[PDB]
């Protein structure tokens, strides 16, 4: 059976909790941190994503590297519609690559405040760049909601045919 | 009528660098980064020029002030309606004389040359939004903060503000997650517990058995004060030792620092990261502690987590001292201004991204024939006050 360890990073009120909420037992692999089990069933059989869902410990718990280490693949989450919330994601790129190496990593921007249709516009200095592989997502409509899974899917396992069912 | 060893008056010409994606380099809708300082054009000489998380807020020799950056908590206190207003230097609305600024993630506080504070935005929890100075809510405009007794210095973590009285009493608000308001128990950390956001969003003394204070500084998530009798107290979070050996990774408690107990020496200045602290003495020497990666400590290659703050002997006499959320900074005696962290964001100013572990001292062209007067780093840029 196909698992992966993937660690979800990001700002308080990024909509982490929501975004796993709505792919959905939980369980504690350490402190301040529950792991959320999800199956996906796929053309090449079914994938499970073990979700770390860090909620802020990698900036004020004492685990360390604990928190990252064996991760197979992230999701780096921020809200395009308050992007003071970007700031880390430097810091948070620098310490997956140095504590995990070359593991595939998503940034994704949530569109929080689904209310100010301008996002269109806060988003697209996202798209550009390039190191990191974006998407925009929102709750509601669950948009893209699948993409970032899909894309890690693709890289760990070697197949861009790859699909869900 | 306030006056304070904290306040600016050598006017002076902004310089950004590092990265700009949200406007916080003040440079135009299309500088997205800068590698070498680069001069921001403000219609005045500037007296303060302060960093915050993802924005940027300059103090006029005239007492207006301006920012630039991301303004979605409403941190430039100013319309930016039109596409780009936020990328260039604008004027804040604020019929008064300001003496000082500082700056956090979303918010930003202005002193009047009265002691009266003015603050915007909006203050941030590990669960969002938390509101201002009135429960989930922001302000896009200047409010003033309701006190009977004159400030006479502000100083601001990413998600809080700490203001000192003429009396020498501290007072703080915002978030106390970590404990660095050093005035709520650790049952009232998130969101003041069942009794609701009030207490952190209400300005409210620190109370020590009272001790009264004559300066305060915040690193990101922790604040140090020292006392009328020269005594280093300090609360918030720890977990990477930045206020050294407090006993916890979030002292809620205000704690006579032992790792700081001088006896010939007097500390003068504090400053911090996420994970760092750097500081210096009356004597000119800097020192840091806390967390080692990347180089934030500048103590060298190979350099580890220190408990204890530890000199930062490749320095000259230092004058001042600021931090990044993962660099560091000092401005010498003679002008010049080195730092040393995580080199990323081309916040170090070398011309490369990469980390510096040892102090590097900063060139280019819009630092030849003009000294550094002050430093102020966020997340992702540095801007300097410099004087030709």
């Amino acid at each position: 059976q196909v698992q992966f360890k993937l660690v979800l990073v990001g700002d308080g009120g990024t909509g982490k909790t929501t975004f796993v909420k709505r792919h959905l037992k939980k369980y504690v692999a350490t402190l301040g941190v529950e792991v959320h089990p999800l199956v996906f069933h796929t053309n090449r059989g079914p994938i499970k994503f073990n979700v770390w869902d860090t909620a802020g410990q990698e900036k004020f718990g004492g685990l360390r590297d604990g928190y990252y280490i064996q991760a197979q693949c992230a999701i780096i989450m921020f809200d395009v519609t308050s992007r003071v919330t970007y700031k880390n994601v430097p810091n948070w790129h620098r310490d997956l690559v140095r504590v995990c190496e070359n593991i595939p990593i998503v940034l994704c921007g949530n569109k929080v405040d689904i209310k100010d249709r301008k996002v269109k516009a806060k988003s697209i200095v996202f798209h550009r760049k390039k190191n990191l592989q974006y998407y925009d997502i929102s709750a509601k409509s669950n948009y893209n909601f699948e993409k970032p899974f899909l894309w890690l899917a693709r890289k760990l396992i070697g197949d861009p045919n790859l699909e869900f069912v | 009528k306030v006056s304070h060893r904290s306040h600016s008056t050598e006017p002076g010409l902004v310089l950004t660098l590092g990265q700009g994606d949200v406007g916080q380099l003040g440079l135009g809708e299309n500088v997205m980064e800068r590698k070498k300082p680069a001069l921001v054009s403000i219609p005045e000489d500037v007296v303060q020029a302060e960093a915050g998380g993802m924005h940027t807020v300059c103090l006029s020799k005239s007492g207006q002030v301006y920012s630039f950056g991301c303004n979605d908590e409403g941190a430039l206190g100013r319309d930016t309606s039109v596409e780009g207003s936020e990328m260039v230097p604008g004027k804040v609305e604020l019929q008064e004389k300001v003496v000082q600024v500082s700056a956090g993630d979303s918010h930003t506080a202005a002193l009047t040359d009265d002691g009266r504070v003015f603050l915007w935005g909006s203050f941030r929890d590990n669960n969002g939004v938390i509101g201002l100075l009135e429960p989930m809510k922001k302000s896009m405009v200047p409010v003033q903060v309701q006190l009977d007794v004159p400030v006479v210095k502000v100083a601001s973590g990413n998600d809080h503000l700490v203001m000192l009285t003429a009396d020498g009493d501290l007072y703080t608000l915002g978030c106390g997650e970590q404990g660095q308001l050093g005035r709520v128990p650790e049952l009232f950390a998130n969101r003041g517990g069942r009794q609701g956001l009030e207490r952190l969003l209400v300005p409210k003394c620190v109370m020590l058995k009272h001790v009264r204070f004559q300066d305060a500084f915040c690193g990101a998530y922790f604040t140090f004060a020292i006392s009328h009798e020269g005594h280093v107290y300090g609360f918030g979070l720890s977990n990477y030792h930045q206020l050294g050996t407090p006993g916890t990774e979030s002292c809620f408690i205000p704690q006579n620092l032992t790792s700081f107990k001088n006896s010939t020496k007097s500390w003068v200045g504090f400053s911090g990261g996420q994970h760092h602290t750097v500081c210096m003495d009356s004597e000119g020497k800097a020192y840091s502690l806390g967390r080692a990666e990347y180089g934030r400590l500048g103590l060298g290659e190979g350099a580890e987590e220190k408990s204890i703050p530890t000199l930062i002997s490749r320095l000259p006499a230092v004058s001042s001292v600021a931090c990044g959320a993962s660099v560091g900074y000092a401005v010498t005696k003679d002008g010049r201004v080195f730092a040393w962290g995580m080199g990323t964001n081309y916040q170090l100013g070398t011309g490369q991204d990469e980390d510096a572990w040892s102090p590097v001292e900063m060139m280019g062209k819009q630092l030849e024939n003009r000294v550094v007067l002050s430093v102020s780093s966020g997340g992702q840029h540095t801007v300097l006050l410099v004087k030709d």
